């Protein structure tokens, strides 16, 4: 699965 | 398995990358594992293309997120180009694999780590870098600057990264947020405690490529 900073 | 593993020190890890304003972590994560297994099996460290996975793995959702295991299956059942040949752009475009000549590397498959099992994950890491997922939405993870990260965090994974080592109190993770984040782009996440999900859900879903 998977974020931007 | 030994008390310390660090694939960086064995020349199996390339420089830290920056996915930028694109949810392409899943592709970065997969590429770290490919770079690692190629070095281990062939003795050559090369950079491979996150962009190719972003553009070509259409089971995933481009800059809106995706699946490391789907990316890893593409490399085994198709293949992957060098990063130089298919560099990172930070936006999903059309798949250009055919236009860029034959693949540079191919894997012979993908395997999953037994989930919610710290030793299984560590055993895998002692053999090669491993794609892992975690919850990264919390300010604590976003603002991490260094040290052993203990959270606070939940188990609702939303971020794909790669484990490239471990030591007595941590698992060593290569993130794709640039070299300013964390410890030069890495995070040491606390391990060992009484937690089957792992800190930030780290033991939820972990994969590695098979070769050769």
């Amino acid at each position: 699965g998977g974020l931007s900073l | 398995i030994p008390e310390y593993v660090d694939w960086r020190q064995k020349g199996a890890v390339t420089p830290v990358k920056n996915q930028g304003s694109c949810g392409s972590c899943w592709a970065f994560s997969a590429v770290v594992t490919i770079e690692g297994i190629i070095k281990i099996r062939t003795g050559n460290l090369n950079q491979y293309s996150e962009q190719e996975l972003l553009d070509c793995d259409r089971r995933s959702y481009g800059c809106n997120g995706g699946y490391p295991w789907s990316a890893l299956q593409l490399v085994a059942q198709y293949g992957i180009h060098y990063r130089n040949t298919y560099p990172y752009e930070g936006v999903q475009r059309y798949c250009r694999s055919r236009e860029k000549g034959p693949y540079a590397a191919k894997t012979d498959g993908v395997r999953q780590v037994q989930p919610y099992n710290e030793g299984a994950l560590l055993y895998s890491i002692a053999n090669q870098p491993v794609s892992v997922v975690l919850e990264a939405a919390g300010k604590d993870f976003q603002l991490y600057r260094g040290g052993i990260f203990v959270g606070p965090c939940g188990n609702k994974v939303d971020h794909a990264v790669a484990a490239v080592g471990y030591g007595p109190n941590y698992i060593l993770i290569k993130n794709s947020w640039g070299t300013g984040w964390g410890e030069n782009g890495y995070i040491r996440i606390k391990r060992g405690t009484g937690n089957s999900y792992g800190v930030c859900g780290l033991y939820t879903s972990s994969f590695y490529p098979v070769k050769n």
